[PDB]
């Protein structure tokens, strides 16, 4: 053929991929932690928004930390052959490097690493997208006038 | 012939490091909302990047929280791109 | 407006 360029992801497998969404709303009265009001919006807008991409999304609610660990497990170990990429949202309380469970906290890294070019091979070399809704801390932009 | 094992992921924060993130209850997060507007308006025409950069800016220039609470009035928010891509996404092809 |  002709000259060709390898500088994009090749987008055009049978399927875009999967689209997991964990929506946390509500916590375990025991954590402390309060009910994230809106969130549900978030959840819904980013089903249709990921659905008109052609992505296969999975919205799951109010998952425990061991819950959120089994379904990344769970999730990384499919067959991603026909899959472009792979996305997954967190919308959830969190602190710097961390999301909540319903019932406590999830390192980032610990969710990450399942996908990790080594452990998922059904999805080394192609797009693994986090879309992480979180606090990252308590500091405050006080912003500046422009 | 190998890759590092942590390339090809890219992160998407709502917030820079160490920072709050902001959630509305009735209109949903900033981040979340802006970034779906920007996907629906952008996804068929702009490189990932080029999308989350529409995603930064319209969450660090439309959006000022309202609180009656003096330390939590008046703030604002950055989200946080990190990347660790190889190669440009485009969701269309 | 809430922060999390």
């Amino acid at each position: 053929s002709g000259i060709s360029l390898d500088n994009s992801y090749k987008m055009d497998y049978p399927e875009m991929g999967l689209c997991i969404i964990i929506n946390n709303k509500n916590f375990h009265k025991s954590t402390g932690m309060t009910s994230r009001s809106g969130t549900d919006v978030d959840a819904a807008n980013l089903r249709e928004t990921f659905r008109n991409l052609k992505y296969e999304v999975r919205n799951k609610n109010d998952l425990t930390r061991e819950e959120i660990v089994e379904l990344m497990r769970d999730v990384s170990k499919e067959d991603h052959s026909k899959r472009s990429s792979f996305v997954c949202v967190l919308l959830s309380h969190g602190e710097e490097g961390i999301i909540f469970g319903t019932n406590g906290p999830v390192d980032l890294k610990k969710i990450t690493n399942f996908f990790r070019g080594d452990r998922c091979r059904e999805l080394t070399g192609k797009p693994k997208l986090f879309i992480i809704q979180a606090c990252r801390g308590t500091e405050l932009d006080c912003g500046i006038e422009t | 012939h190998k890759i590092p094992v942590e390339a090809d992921f890219l992160y998407a924060y709502s917030t820079a490091p160490g920072y709050y993130s902001w959630r509305n209850s009735k209109d949903g997060s900033w981040f979340i909302q802006s970034l779906c507007a920007m996907l629906k308006q952008y996804a068929d025409k702009l490189e990932f990047m080029h999308i989350l950069t529409r995603v930064n800016r319209k969450v660090a220039t439309e959006f000022e929280s309202f609180s009656f609470d003096a330390t939590f009035h008046a703030k604002k928010q950055i989200p946080c791109i990190v990347s660790m891509l190889t190669k440009e996404l485009y969701f269309y092809h | 407006d809430e922060v999390d």
